């Protein structure tokens, strides 16, 4: 019954690396959309500022 | 009054029973005072943890029992509420351990049941840590204040050659 | 597979000890030697056996080191 | 010991990797979503000053 | 002047300190059931006041209760259940 013992663990260890490598992706793909959310409030700032420029010009 | 702290994996509900109630294995047949510790639901984070947490919960344990010695034996000299023929063991807030074990909580008051392990055994470490200087300084001040007295006492005390 | 190589005087003790530190969290993996040559220490044929048991945690790493050092136990590499 | 107990053992073995796992996990979450409101509201903050000052 | 309120202080003080002592042990025992039987943390923990000359019985009893139920590998180092003593 030794071998069932270690495939088991092995097993528990594999997801765990699984879901640890998944945490880490989840985590890059949040700073990605991160970068792009902020961007986009830049982007509306932007449009805000050129408005203001024109107006006063 | 000595205690036993004994804790079974529980693994049944009728375990309490086994170990109260059933007389073949009840604690002295249920002759013996048994009552169920009630402690909050607190994690372990890792086994690593775990142990670390189990030598520096050891190492505290006897700290804070040897302040608890240290604090009694103070007191005893005082001789308020304590003495060395009787009242030797402490009370919990005010009542004895055998109250307090019947009423026993893990307190919040000590240390939010929310916290980590190692939150809480250091927050309580360093109440007990604190409260061992404090006894330091108030037995030192009583100290002083006791041999400088009696010294007075002692001057004007004795025969006629040195009194 | 893998044979690790301890003296085995009194493995028994050496098992409690491990579990005394930990009881039951890993599995305990027993190999033996066939035919053991002289011991490089007692310098004779004895059988041999070992229980090796791989840990996740370091301060269960550091237990059982000290712990195979006070046993009678050649467990050095990985 | 027997098989039973040796089963139990895996069982503990595996039971402690596992809330280990799930631990480290969240905490890996938890911060994530920390860093990405940090490094969102960094970025924002330093460039926006930048197209102030040129405005 | 200063006994008075210094004891009413230490009395005060030193029963937190006592109530203290009882939190951290019941961690020390809560930690160790967890290392020693693993989870979930559902045990069976009794504090246990011995009637005269039955520390035989109670051992007796202790060990016929719990040691068919885990192991040979668990005194001062292997007993059945969690156990700390209380000096009191």
């Amino acid at each position: 019954s030794q071998s069932q013992g270690i495939q088991q663990l092995l097993q528990a260890e594999k997801r765990a690396a699984e879901k640890v490598a998944d945490a880490r992706k989840r985590k890059a793909r949040r700073l990605k959309q991160a970068k792009e959310e902020a961007q986009m409030e830049v982007e509306q700032y932007r449009r805000e500022r050129e408005q203001e420029f024109q107006s006063k010009q | 009054t000595e205690f036993w702290l004994i804790s079974a994996p529980g693994e049944k509900t009728c375990q309490q029973t086994w170990e109260k109630l059933h007389a073949a294995t009840t604690k002295n047949n249920n002759l013996a005072v048994s009552s169920k510790f009630n402690i909050p639901d607190l994690k372990v984070g890792t086994l690593d943890v775990l142990v670390g947490l189990s030598d520096e919960l050891a190492k505290l344990d006897a700290f804070v029992e040897g302040v608890v010695k240290k604090v009694a034996q103070y007191m005893a000299d005082v001789l308020e509420d304590s003495k060395d023929k009787v009242q030797e063991n402490l009370l919990a807030s005010g009542v004895d351990l055998v109250t307090y074990i019947t009423r026993f909580q893990w307190d919040m008051a000590k240390y939010p049941i929310k916290q980590s392990l190692k939150n809480i055994s250091e927050i309580i470490a360093k109440g007990v840590t604190q409260i061992d200087n404090d006894l330091k300084s108030r037995a030192s001040a009583y100290n002083n204040l006791k041999g400088n007295l009696q010294n007075l006492e002692r001057k004007n005390a004795g025969s006629l050659l040195t009194r | 597979f893998v044979a690790g190589v301890i003296n085995r005087e009194r493995i028994p003790t050496f098992e409690r000890m491990l579990w005394r530190v930990c009881r039951g969290n890993v599995f305990l993996r027993q190999a033996e030697i066939e035919n053991p040559l002289e011991d490089p220490v007692t310098g004779d044929y004895v059988h041999k056996s070992v229980f090796i048991i791989f840990f996740q945690g370091d301060q269960l790493k550091n237990r059982v080191k000290k712990i195979c050092e006070g046993f009678r136990a050649s467990l050095y590499p990985c | 010991l027997s098989d039973a107990d040796v089963q139990k053992q895996i069982k503990h073995m595996m039971a402690f990797i596992e809330q280990e796992a799930n631990e480290k996990a969240e905490e890996i979450d938890a911060k994530a979503e920390e860093e990405f409101n940090i490094e969102k509201g960094r970025l924002v903050q330093t460039q926006r000053l930048k197209i102030m000052e040129y405005y | 002047k200063q006994f008075g309120p210094l004891v009413r202080w230490l009395k005060v003080n030193f029963s937190e300190a006592f109530i203290a002592w009882i939190h951290i042990k019941a961690l020390r025992v809560f930690v160790e059931s967890v290392l020693r039987y693993g989870l979930p943390v559902n045990f069976q923990a009794m504090l246990l006041q011995p009637n005269k000359k039955s520390v035989k019985k109670l051992r007796e009893v202790l060990h016929e209760l719990y040691k068919h139920l885990d192991s040979s590998a668990a005194q001062q180092e292997y007993y059945p259940y969690v156990y700390y003593k209380i000096d009191c």
